[PDB]
């Protein structure tokens, strides 16, 4: 999981 | 917005996506190119191609279940461009990329036809 | 193989599969969340949810265009669900977090349930 | 496009  | 983003979601769709159509589960249209016949997923197919986008939009060619495409098209090629579709791999070899880059053409499928047009030009 | 491989035609076709579903074209389901429905691609639900997999491979429950959830889902819940399915992109919010984990669970979406999870124990 |  990323921040976009 | 404040959303996270899971990196490898669009892949793992796409993967699933390939084995519902090797499985043969929900498939809802045949895609016939002269002897040869190839089922797919018509939102796949849309969602890859400027052709079937156009052909599955219109209010009586969206519930056909089998699309004839026209005889010059290449079942080889053909292949190599649906298993692209659900996949994002391209099998280019220097015995189909004619076919290919063709086939894409007709298709719209423009970031093939723009690699195509890179490896034709690096042999010449 | 020796196939080439074109990096965002995983997330092109996600795009286009959400533009599909939010012009409404090819939905062939409707989830009904209590009072609320919720349009979809059986394919993609499939591709998503260990739940929908479950379901529309069942011989009978393949053909329904009508699929009820338990009443305990939330439906906002399962709409920050729908829209990650169709974006990877996961609305997660202090507010909605605990119905989000739960709904995930019950759809059997590993990954969502893993962060949620996370995110509740660095708040404990 | 890359060499996966
Ligand atoms: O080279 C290409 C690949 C491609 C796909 C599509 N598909 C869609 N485009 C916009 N909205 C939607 Cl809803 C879809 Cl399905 C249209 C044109 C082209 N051209
Ligand atoms: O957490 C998750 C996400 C998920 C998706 C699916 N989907 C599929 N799995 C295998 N082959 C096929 Cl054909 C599909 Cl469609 C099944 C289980 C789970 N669990
Ligand atoms: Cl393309
Ligand atoms: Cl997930």
């Amino acid at each position: 999981w990323v921040i976009p | 917005d404040s959303c996270i983003q899971f990196t490898r979601h669009a892949s793992d769709v796409l993967l699933n996506l390939n084995r519902l159509r090797s499985r043969d589960i929900l498939t809802d249209v045949v895609i016939v190119v002269s002897r040869e016949q190839f089922r797919a997923h018509k939102t796949v197919l849309m969602a890859c191609s400027g052709l079937f986008y156009s052909i599955f939009t219109d209010q009586l060619k969206c519930n056909l279940s089998v699309i004839n495409l026209d005889p010059e098209i290449n079942p080889e090629g053909f292949c190599i461009l649906l298993d692209f579709m659900y996949t994002s791999r391209l099998n280019l070899r220097e015995g189909n990329i004619m076919a290919v880059m063709a086939t894409a053409m007709y298709l719209q499928m423009e970031h093939v036809v723009d690699t195509c047009r890179k490896f034709i030009k690096a042999s010449e």
